[PDB]
């Protein structure tokens, strides 16, 4: 008997068992439908301050491994599951899930009616909650903590996870045969790109490098003046947690780039800022998009792609400026997923083209950027 | 570990019960239970080198035989336990059938897995670190040799390449809290050596016979004790090697230095390596030492008394025949027959009644 | 889980290979692998209540038989896996023989251990915290009952005591991200119930035949489907109970409510409990539901059409002879003989040739 | 590989394997010969600031249980052992040794030649050492860490482990059938003993209660007058870590009680303090007495008792004041183990009457205290 408890703002109780660190966890509770990629899910910075619920009952079946880490740490505040398997069984495993959880100090709860919870959040929308893992968790206390939580609306979390200093990135993508490759020599990669670190995922970088791009990761608050001084062949805006609204420096820096002919490409939060910096407005979804079976139409080509999604905010297309075209849309709810600049060489995707985890369906989006960039150096 | 002799009592019930059926016992000392236990197995004098297999893995009926030996213990249950682990049974499964505390069982399972590793990696896979860890768990060079498909001598040799040799610790009644002036030692794979062999004396080693069995009783031990008593009295530094806990030969008062160890070639060589005796007596302890004689002299040991070749000349059926003829003496008519038919005829020729050796 | 019919093919090689030999299949849905796997075994219609032992704990030869069954798989290997755990084999040993991933194997082993506990404590040891545990792992009342030394009904009666009843969740293709208007459900021991039974319509339940097997084929399903279609057309709300994934009976458009469940006394009673139907049809699904008739009625279910008693009078040899006789009709000469000697005699009487059942 | 390293002041290194928390531990290295009682030993406050080496190779065969905890925590700075068995195998086990050490954040090492360590400590005396359990343990640093340790000599550890406030203790001894008993109601217990917490073992307390003694546990520095105010039937001086010599507040309080007719009994540290109070001198032993097989003779009755010992300092007999009579002596080395004030109701024993772990042989010591107490009240 190793108790755990989940209490939401509405004071909904979920009694189960502890499977991770001992203590307390607080954040916005979300549900994710991905049947695969839970480690990647947990190491995604975008999960900052939110307590992740996995709809797929068996979580941890393949254990864990390093190559499957999206960031340096476990960004989720918590983890709620239906069932932790007795064992991990996969040749890639290096450590079971409970173990890993403890190692990262993650409070985690299992054996709870994750469906009922999913249905609540669906119908009722995003709730704040708290997990209390311990000997005699106090309901009333967790509830109190649940309610005390400020909430993600209006919360700049990107500054909370960005890098302190700028680093170079030259590492390609993993392979079954070779695992994670050795970073390249800058003498190897042809294009140079700046990447604002709003809480970036390794996969983006890797996929970028795969394309022949030498990256320069900068902190979230870097000035445009400063960036422009690097003579970028392109500028990349990363994914990240919290509200994108509150990130004044970004919009600024972005607006500043737009003034220019350099190609901008944003993903998830990067997409939101690009919108914000273009005149657009952002909104906070009732429940958001968390899963890897999300259908997104390319209005232009009338094509459909299965995508990986992780957002609790979106851009209003009603708020779109005539200089910002609509390129992608969600077939699940009609929500906006891509926009391009009529005037500029800037584009952005709400979904995760780098996936990890999920369908490789949206990958060609990086192809546009490179195009832009090749073009820039032709003319430039 | 008790020593049994059921083969001599072909019609007896061989299941262990509340009435003793053993004829002797061996004892071993190790820094850990595993080492202790493997060393006892190797000095039991039953041809074992540790957990040698009793059943093949390829036998569809193996588990049935296995389960039986576990449930109704005989003299071979110790080997059947490892056989069990080798055939997929679990510690709880074995416990259930045997009632042996799991504290011991898990150690045996761990030793089987390590064996499986030796089997897989082969000799090439026997690096210094691995070999040392195996020596520490009590594995015999011979057992390791069978596992990696090589001769014992090769494993031993490898140990030399790696300077992997045991150390000798002393028995002292107090866990080292107080100094000892007695040299009552056991081998272990550890860091510090307490042997501290003398270099001012002419040493004579006497090898005992292990546990007693029918035909190998106290009579040999007596001879053993007498060699030590006599030679020490004469001024020699006497060293006894033996592992029967019941005898006078393993009383520290009997000799100058007592090595309570398995009377095996490996164990004895290690002692010889550091003691450098002037001489080794192999003729008083019975069959046990008698059989190591040839390999000992062939290993550089100063075997004294009747030579291992002369011994063999005597023990050897045909070599001896020759001797007897040369001496022009009288010997019962004999014939070595491979097959039956030949038997009946050769037999016609020798003249009944006859004595048939197996 | 596939359905086999090897007993009907005595001279056949009964070892599983690349050529299919199964005649049908069953499907189950559970919130967890163990629950799903156990519901399937009990829906199989082979007389299993879950992991019923195939060999005796005291047979000295048991490990030998188990080993053979695991290494060279037959239709009953699933049962032997369990037996292998009860007999002392480890997960590694079972894997080496079967090549079935350990992720699955360890789950079965834990089910065995829990069975061991039940056997130990018995009934008195069936607290509510533990009965729930057992239910949540997919344990059948009939299985526990065997283990505990009692009757299935005792187990069920017990479950009521503790208000230990399953909840029903719905299939939606989306993991609850989107609501559904469809009533395609599966039972589970969880918190929220999504069954939300109607109270305004007259309901009629149709019991399917579970997996197909020789003699219990599609002809039965066709009738169940027809029962649902006609009654629905007529305005009754139709509830289908079945677990054969190959048929039209388990297609969600065939009925108003589909419960994709094992066709057992247990599972059916839990549905009736909440649905409270006007009638239950047990005559269109073959042997499976026919056999449940008498106990469903004893249990208070509103069984329509020919009565369980009427069915027994037909189904029971003597009863029916009695009926023929009453009708003064003609049947072939028969007799019931226990022993050989008596047979040879009754036989001289009856007259060859004969039909020996 | 989970590496661990043990380095002694002299630079001797012992390469092993980590079995407890990851990190560093520093303290005085001691060896203990007890073949059973490892958990009790670990939880003994007297081991504060010491790295404990156990001579019996297999440590952890029976796992751990809360009833075998001699205090609220694991007081040893580290544990050095030869082999950590694969499993715990005992109906009383609630948690494997390695798990428990982690829980308690004890840096611990296994797989080293503890015999070699023991012989060195025995031959050259106690040494300070450092255990570094981690990925790539730095031997130079462990040597530096080992050498920087100030040593127990002159170190009052009693004040470090004492209780902050005073509490009441009314729980008795465990039983196999019963287990640990519920604590008693003061009324059930006839005597009030004020026991100075110098880092007291649960077992002594229990044994007093068993003898019908209600107890009031007071902090180490409590004043004599503050205690007197409790109208104590008797006063008890607990065992404890470090040098007793520097515990002036103790000595002091004691000497005061020694002006009175109030019965006083100390154990271990308490024993050393009682002697210092009386004017005797203490010394730091070469390696000390740590084990459960130590033979102690009652010189009065001429009988031998096998005792549990845990002390690294001792009372010098040649500095005995004539008011202190020698009652016990060690049969291993001749060291002093017991004393009785000729003029007062004050006696003490060097070993451990409450054992835990070890032989119950010295338990009769408590009887003499209780007898003095009865006397006292009689009058
Ligand atoms: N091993 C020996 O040579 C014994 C030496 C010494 N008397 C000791 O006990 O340390
Ligand atoms: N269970 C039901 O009655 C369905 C209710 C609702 N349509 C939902 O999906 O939440
Ligand atoms: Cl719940
Ligand atoms: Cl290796
Ligand atoms: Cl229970
Ligand atoms: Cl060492
Ligand atoms: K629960
Ligand atoms: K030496
Ligand atoms: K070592």
């Amino acid at each position: 008997i190793k108790s755990a408890l989940l209490v939401l703002e509405d004071g909904t109780q979920f009694h189960g068992r502890a499977i991770g660190a001992t203590g307390s966890a607080v954040g916005e509770v979300v549900f994710n439908t991905s049947m695969t990629g839970y480690q990647e899910i947990l190491t995604d910075p975008s999960y900052s301050r939110q307590i992740v619920t996995l709809t797929y009952p068996h979580i941890g079946n393949v254990g864990t491994n390093d190559a499957d880490e999206e960031s340096s740490q476990v960004h989720a505040q918590g983890l709620v599951i239906r069932d932790l398997p007795l064992i991990a069984s996969n040749f890639r495993n290096t450590e079971d899930l409970s173990s890993y959880l403890k190692r990262h100090n993650i409070v985690a709860i299992a054996d709870i009616d994750t469906r009922k919870l999913t249905r609540l959040l669906r119908e009722k929308g995003a709730q704040n909650g708290c997990i209390i893992a311990g000997d005699n968790p106090d309901a009333a206390l967790a509830l109190e903590k649940a309610r005390a939580f400020p909430g993600l609306n209006g919360m700049d979390l990107a500054k909370e996870v960005t890098t302190a200093e700028a680093y170079s990135w030259t590492q390609g993508s993993w392979t079954l045969t070779g695992g994670l490759p050795q970073a390249k020599k800058e003498d190897e990669l042809p294009f140079h790109v700046v990447a604002y670190d709003f809480g970036a995922k390794r996969n983006i970088l890797r996929m970028l490098v795969d394309r022949g791009c030498r990256l320069t990761i900068v902190p979230a608050q870097t000035s445009a003046e400063d960036v422009l001084k690097m003579n970028p062949d392109g500028i990349f805006l990363s994914n990240g947690p919290g509200d994108p609204a509150p990130c004044d420096y970004a919009i600024t820096a972005i607006q500043k780039f737009l003034e220019t002919d350099i190609p901008v490409f944003g993903i998830c939060l990067g997409h939101q800022l690009l919108a914000l910096a273009s005149g657009a407005k952002t909104v906070k979804m009732k429940f958001g998009h968390h899963g890897g079976n999300h259908p997104v139409k390319d209005v232009e080509k009338n094509v459909v792609m299965i995508t990986a999604q992780n957002h609790g905010f979106a851009v209003d297309e009603a708020t779109l400026p005539a200089n910002l075209r609509v390129t992608h849309k969600s077939l699940f709810d009609g929500t906006l997923q891509g926009i391009h600049r009529t005037d500029k060489p800037a584009f952005s995707f709400q979904g995760h083209p780098e996936a990890s985890p999920g369908p490789h369906d949206a990958a060609p989006l990086f192809d546009h950027f490179i195009e832009l960039i090749e073009q820039y150096r032709k003319t430039a | 570990i008790p020593r049994f002799n059921f083969e001599k009592f072909a019609g007896a019930n061989d299941r262990l019960t509340t009435q003793m059926k053993s004829v002797g016992e061996v004892m071993a000392i190790g820094r850990t239970q595993q080492e202790s236990l493997q060393k006892a197995l190797r000095g039991l004098e039953v041809g074992a080198t540790g957990f040698d297999p009793k059943v093949s893995l390829d036998d569809p009926e193996a588990l049935t035989k296995i389960r039986r030996e576990l449930k109704d213990a005989g003299a071979d249950r110790i080997w059947y336990i490892a056989d069990a682990f080798r055939a997929g049974l679990s510690v709880d499964g074995v416990f259930n059938l045997t009632n042996i505390d799991r504290w011991f069982l898990v150690q045996i399972e761990e030793l089987v897995r390590l064996e499986e590793k030796v089997a897989e990696v082969g000799i090439t896979g026997l690096n210094a670190d691995f070999l040392r860890q195996l020596k520490r768990k009590g594995f015999a060079d011979a057992r390791l040799a069978k596992l990696a498909g090589v001769r014992e001598a090769e494993i031993r040799k490898l140990r030399d390449q790696y300077d992997l040799h045991p150390v000798y610790k002393r028995v002292d009644t107090c866990a080292a809290e107080f100094a000892t002036d007695t040299a009552y030692m056991y081998s272990t794979y550890e860091e510090e050596c307490e042997a501290n062999p003398s270099t001012d004396r002419e040493k004579i080693m006497v090898l005992g016979g292990g546990p007693n069995r029918i035909g190998q009783g106290i009579e040999f031990d007596y001879c053993c004790v007498h060699a030590s008593l006599a030679l020490r009295e004469d001024g020699y530094e006497t060293i006894m090697v033996n592992c029967n806990p019941e005898t006078v030969s393993t009383d520290y008062d009997t000799s100058d230095r007592l090595y309570f160890e398995p009377v095996t070639l490996e164990d004895v060589l290690e002692i010889v390596r550091i003691e450098k005796p002037k001489g080794v007596i192999v003729q008083y302890g019975g069959q046990t030492p008698l059989k190591l004689a040839r390999a000992l002299e062939a290993a550089g040991v100063p075997v004294i008394g009747t030579s291992p070749d002369a011994i063999d000349r005597a023990e050897d059926r045909e070599r001896f025949q020759h001797a007897v003829e040369r001496l022009k003496l009288k010997q019962p008519a004999n014939a070595t027959v491979t097959a039956i038919e030949m038997a009946v005829e050769k037999a016609k020729e020798i003249g009944y009644p006859l004595v048939v050796r197996p």
